[PDB]
């Protein structure tokens, strides 16, 4: 008989990185609000 | 509007419902992505334990 002591079998764990990984950022646009002045289109008529 | 009102071919795209969804229209008026994916990392290294 033969003992595994110096062949035993190896167990494998990854080294991850999240600990240290950048998060996924969402945008948004800063709209130009029209609740502060902005300005309009100038429907014109006419008086005639 | 409605969904049945989308020509056909315009179906195979995004499609943008107003005033729901103006600031995605302004994302893709920018030509940006509305989400940034974080840079690729590296592949883990591999660690081996006995048993």
């Amino acid at each position: 008989v033969r003992e595994p002591g110096s062949q035993a079998c190896l167990a494998i764990d990854p080294l991850v990185g999240e600990e240290g990984g950048a998060a996924v950022a969402k945008l948004e646009p800063h709209l130009q609000p029209r609740g502060q002045p902005a300005p309009q289109p100038l429907h014109t008529l006419v008086l005639a | 509007a409605k969904k049945e009102h989308v020509p056909t071919w315009l179906q195979n795209t995004h499609v943008y419902s107003w005033p729901k969804n103006k600031k995605n229209i302004l994302l893709r008026l920018l030509r940006e992505e509305e989400f940034v994916a974080p840079p690729r990392g590296p592949l883990p290294t591999l660690q081996v334990v006995p048993l």
